């Protein structure tokens, strides 16, 4: 008998993947949308962390 | 209400009271291109006026001996206007065109012309005379600018081809007991939708007398022909800094 609560809340016993992501459908490259100018702040896509 | 007509597009104008009809080249009018056909991301400029106007090329001259012409266009107004300042910044290109020209003459003067369009009028030489020496025709005969280049063997179009089928292409005729001026219109003839406007030269304007000029003394005998022209629906792409060539 699984009496102790170690044992209840163990981890032990997981054949199951986390995935973080998933597949997805691209029969096509991706279809380039409309843009205009922006001048704002916070907001800086160029700037990234490599 | 078929003879006389009016042509306004831009700031600029033009009348006429002796014409024909007008003519649309291979049955349909310009246009601007399509999301579906471009392929480039970048947003183009479509200024619509500075652009798309008339501008007027050179006045040649129609003597008894003469044989012909060509003009290449858009070669004719890389060095004109905004449209030529714009041409050399950007690297992409599209438009239409429209094309007038005219001749006057009195009742008594007789001949004939033909206003012929053709798309991709490449120049072949004469490989010698012999046939075995190759060559290839210069720079100035392919782009030869606007003051236009002459014709030395009109009856085969200097390219193997004769002139009487160059009426399957739109065409117009001047005789000058009828009319005194063509207009044609033109859209963008290529397998791409944008292309340059530098290197490539998409289509070619003739002009080949017939029924040549003749008169009595006493007449005028100058009978010049000037060649006028508009862009229509412009459109360019690609930035970057001025090329001339």
């Amino acid at each position: 008998g699984d009496r102790v609560a170690d044992v209840i809340e163990s981890s032990i016993g997981d054949s199951v993947s986390r995935a973080l992501t998933h597949a997805l459908p691209a029969p096509t490259g991706q279809n380039t949308q409309v843009s205009s100018h922006r001048l704002d702040t916070g907001k800086v896509p160029a700037l990234q962390a490599a | 209400s078929d003879r006389v007509a009016q042509l306004t597009i831009g700031n600029s104008t033009i009348t006429t009271q002796e014409a024909a009809n007008i003519i649309v080249g291979y049955g349909e009018w310009p246009s601007y291109c399509s999301d579906s056909d471009a392929t480039a991301v970048d947003k183009p400029t479509r200024p619509d006026v500075s652009v798309n106007r008339f501008y007027t090329l050179d006045t040649k001259l129609w003597e008894k001996s003469s044989k012909g012409w060509y003009w290449k266009f858009p070669d004719v107004l890389t060095e004109t206007g905004v449209f030529g300042q714009n041409a050399q910044f950007h690297y992409l290109y599209r438009s239409g065109f429209c094309i007038h020209v005219q001749c006057n003459a009195s009742k008594f003067h007789q001949g004939a012309l033909l206003v012929a369009v053709l798309p991709e009028y490449v120049i072949g030489t004469v490989a010698g005379g012999t046939g075995t020496e190759d060559t290839h025709p210069p720079y100035k005969q392919t782009q030869p600018g606007a003051d236009g280049f002459e014709l030395q063997h009109p009856y085969v179009l200097d390219a193997g081809i004769p002139i009487s089928q160059l009426t399957v292409c739109p065409h117009q005729w001047i005789n000058l007991r009828t009319n005194n001026c063509a207009t044609i219109i033109v859209p963008y003839i290529n397998a791409l939708p944008f292309d340059s406007a530098l290197n490539h030269c998409n289509f070619g304007l003739l002009v080949v007398p017939i029924s040549p000029l003749d008169y009595d003394q006493g007449a005028t005998p100058v009978i010049p022909i000037t060649i006028t022209l508009a862009p229509m629906c412009s459109e360019f792409a690609g930035l970057r800094q001025a090329v001339t060539q």
